[PDB]
RNA sequence: GCUCCACACAAAGAUGGAUACGAAUAAGGCGUCCUUGUGGCGUCGCUGAACCAUAGCAGGCUAGCAACGGUGCACUUGGCGGAAAGGCCUUGGGUGCUUGCUGGCGAAUUGCAAUGUCAGCGUGGGGAUAAAUCAUUUGUAUACGACUUAGA
RNA sequence: AGAACUGGCGAUGCGGGAUGAACCGAACGUAGAGUUAAGGUGCCGGAAUACACGCUCACAAAAGGUGUUAGUUCAUCUGAACUA
């Protein structure tokens, strides 16, 4: 109880070794991370991995991540990917909720009618299930 | 995109929420506005005063009766500043300032609607951080609308009633949100994970 | 089935206008779900029904329709201009216009 | 959503056959005739029956020019 | 727009029996080609005197980045009059090349001390190669060890006229 | 307002669903821990593109397999809502539905598009009920008006 | 005051200028489609509640600001006077 109450919000912070998703440009929905920082506002960004060309950007066009690793200052684009899997962040993201929503709304656009019939009977079922079963008690 | 939207003050500013109600009038898409008197508005409350009370010194020097009016119950200044933006003179905003009724807080039976919000209007986003601004139903009062304290009595009331259903209704769903958990990881249940689901 | 609309709804808004001086040639019809332009492409040319009653019983039905095409886009914000037949009423601004599917080229 | 025709005829008809001035008999028998292949041909596939009986209509918020048929 | 900067030689025209005159070269950052040779012809006429006409213009060329992945920073020695005659001034900027800069610096001449793209001119760009060399503080700021802050304040854009969200930045 | 006869509508823009805490936004929900905290732990958000609902002649007629569901309608208990409450939940039977599963018969000829469907009611003249008015009287009113009494 | 030249109005519509003899474009047969000038794109109203970096809280001319941002030149360890 002595101890404070002082806490907590903790928010992500612009960083070396952020990883960012780029939410609009040629990436729109990638992956990469911050080499190093120019000033309030603009900043540098890269990884092989996933494409994303090393660009200067200005923070507008791109949302952090809870997801960030080590690196040094200003590193360079084989240090970037060395570093990158060695934090093995694309199976860290991919775990995530997050990257699970992207994926989804990803997948429902691409649903055949067909398809999308399917999905029609099968939640027909399901639900009729979790109905049948529950609201016994 | 609902028939008719009910729309939320709070938070919000005047003249970005009063021309997006506006326009959509025009375009025909009925609106009932809550909560008048959580409204807000740019500047200090020093500032607002002056400009309502220099609309205040406006009359008709041969008789007031059909010179400049005034007006207090914050729907009354919201709808105002507002109509000012369609064109009542024609037919065209006659039919409009038809389809939207403000109110200040919500009455039945829109409490047990789903309120919504503007976001290109809401104060928190646009203002920025650290700088003045003033409450609607504040003002208001300050020009003579008499009927603040009753407001929150209202509001207290509702939002006692309002806090129990919220509960329960959130206390009902523990079961489906954790019933689902069985029907789970089922085929039909790995399938809609494999169709995008 | 409940829901038999095989056609995108919409919203009449105006004529195509100058600052003063309109032109009822050509409605501009505001589509329901198109945001931006590239979005519109899609639908440029399929046939806009705008679809009202009559008291009077004409054909032996009350509901009338004027019909016509939607040529191009308009603004950025996706509007796009439609002309029909005879020209829609003014009467309606902001009323609720169907656009259907067809012609269909995908 | 492909399927099979292979399995079945076509030349028995064109424009002529469809050519006009109820239901004439022979008309029906070629219905039948490419009724049972056709058919047994769709009970390859799962649903893909009902599929065929259903009818089609956009839901709300649907957004044909976002679809893929 | 995106600036672009030229290296440009005059080799303003050798008068009779004169060869070769000394060939005169200068780097100018445009937004294009013409603006460039405009621009080198205008100053040059000041410089010494010249006219447009009595010379002659030979080389043009776009020199591209030296690194452009390279954080660098910077300092700019400006001439621009208002209202009177100029104040030859000084700043630092901290970017990722030469033009990024120099595009900065002109927005922040318009921000501010309100002089147009007629009146500035750049004397003399350079890059600032060790640190500690930075005195404005604004600029060395960044220059610190383990820079970190976070989205001041997120502001999300909605692309809709609604939400029932009652957003938050987060 | 009721009853009778004669004769007229019907026995500013829809087409799945308007889908409900409140409060901050330099922060909050949700689950959970334990003493009950201004607590610990987890986690979420970065769109409603969501969520439910959705098959069947515009949605027929018929066979069962499971399960005691979900759903309609009308009877029906009970309680809540007076900010415009006219709304919501709920209990109990019947009635129909079922697509949770598998059946069988029907559709054309509307001929290759030109929605192609599926939002008791006033008239005018009787009979009757209760009025109100003119008129008459009065005077607190008054130019006319208008107003106030009394007249079973 | 009349001095000169040189335009525009007088005989003249049309887009914009909230409105106008002097302003910004623009030559007037009737129509169809396209593209622009000028001016604009919160709503009234057709068009980006676009993107970007910044500044501020709405003829009087010299000014005062223990305003505000950026710079100029002097000297210590931040100061002084100024400029924008």
């Amino acid at each position: 109880s002595t101890d404070s109450i002082v806490k907590a919000s903790n928010w992500r912070l612009v960083e070396v070794g952020r990883v960012v998703l780029i939410k609009k440009g040629q990436s729109a929905g990638k992956l990469a991370a911050i080499v190093e920082i120019i000033d309030q506002k603009k900043v540098l960004i890269d990884g092989p991995k996933a494409g994303v060309p090393r660009q200067a950007i200005n923070l507008g066009q791109v949302v952090l991540t809870p997801l960030t690793f080590a690196l040094p200052r200003g590193a360079r684009t084989a240090t970037v990917s060395k570093k990158w899997a060695a934090a093995a962040v694309c199976e860290k993201w991919a775990a995530s909720s997050w990257a699970k929503k992207i994926a989804q709304r990803e997948r429902r656009a691409a649903l055949t009618d067909f398809e999308r019939f399917q999905v029609m009977v099968l939640r027909k079922q399901k639900r009729y299930t979790v109905k049948k079963a529950l609201a016994k008690a | 995109v609902e028939p008719v939207v009910v729309i939320d003050g709070k938070g919000h500013l005047v003249g970005r929420l009063a021309s997006v109600v506006a326009k959509q009038l025009l375009n025909g898409q009925k609106i009932v506005v809550v909560r008048a008197e959580e409204l807000n508005i740019s500047g200090e409350f020093f500032r607002n005063k002056l400009k309502y009370h220099d609309f205040l010194r406006k009359a008709t020097a041969f008789n007031k009766t059909r010179g400049p009016f005034h007006f207090r119950a914050p729907s009354r200044i919201f709808y105002k500043a507002l109509r000012g933006m369609v064109s009542h003179k024609t037919a065209r905003g006659k039919a409009a300032l038809e389809r939207l009724k403000v109110f200040e807080g919500i009455p039945p039976p829109y409490d047990k609607k789903k309120r919504v919000v503007v976001p290109q209007a809401l104060r928190v986003l646009r203002l920025k951080p650290g700088r003045k601004y003033t409450t609607l139903g504040k003002l208001s009062t300050s020009v003579g609308w008499k009927y603040e304290d009753v407001v929150a009595k209202l509001e207290a009331k509702r939002k006692v009633s309002s806090a129990e259903y919220y509960a329960k209704k959130r206390a009902f769903t523990k079961k489906v949100a954790s019933a689902n958990a069985t029907a789970a990881e089922s085929d039909v249940a790995k399938q809609l994970a494999a169709l995008g689901y | 089935a409940e829901s038999h609309r095989l056609y995108v709804k919409g919203k009449h808004l105006s004529y195509q206008r100058s600052k003063r001086v309109n032109n009822p040639n050509v409605s501009l019809i505001k589509i329901e779900g198109v945001a931006t332009p590239q979005d519109a492409q899609f639908y440029l040319g399929k046939r806009i029904a705008y679809v009202y009653r009559a008291s009077k019983e004409v054909r032996g039905s009350k509901i009338r329709v004027m019909w016509g095409k939607v040529t191009r886009t308009h603004g950025n914000s996706g509007v796009v201009r439609a002309t029909f037949r005879n020209n829609l009423p003014a009467k309606t601004f902001g009323a609720s216009v169907r656009i259907f599917l067809y012609p269909s080229n995908i | 959503t492909k399927v099979s025709v292979e399995g079945v005829n076509v030349e028995k008809f064109n424009v002529e056959y469809f050519a006009k001035e109820e239901i004439k008999a022979e008309r029906v028998e070629d219905q039948k005739v490419v009724d049972k292949a056709l058919i047994a041909e769709i009970k390859k596939t799962p649903l893909l029956k009902q599929y065929l009986s259903a009818s089609f209509s956009l839901k709300n918020g649907d957004k044909p020019h976002m679809l893929k048929f | 727009a995106h600036f672009k900067e030229y290296q440009v030689i005059g080799r303003r025209l050798p008068t009779e029996s004169v060869p070769e005159p000394k060939l005169f070269r200068m780097r100018i950052f445009a937004s294009n080609e013409v603006i460039a040779k405009s621009r080198y012809w205008y100053f040059l006429q000041k410089l010494h005197k010249v006219k447009k006409a009595s010379g002659e213009i030979v080389s043009i060329n776009q020199i591209n980045e030296a690194h452009p992945t390279k954080v660098k920073n910077f300092g700019v020695w400006v001439r621009y009059d208002s209202r009177s005659g100029t104040h030859n001034m000084y700043k630092e900027i901290r970017d990722v090349s030469r033009v990024a800069a120099v595009e900065t610096l002109y927005q922040d001449m318009a921000a501010r001390h309100r002089a147009r793209f007629r009146s500035i001119h750049i004397l003399k760009v350079a890059e600032i190669e060790k640190t500690a060399d930075v005195k404005r503080q604004y600029v060395k700021q960044f220059l610190t060890k383990d820079l970190k802050f976070p989205l001041p304040h997120r502001v999300q854009k909605s692309t809709k006229t609604f939400s029932y969200k009652r957003p938050s930045t987060f």
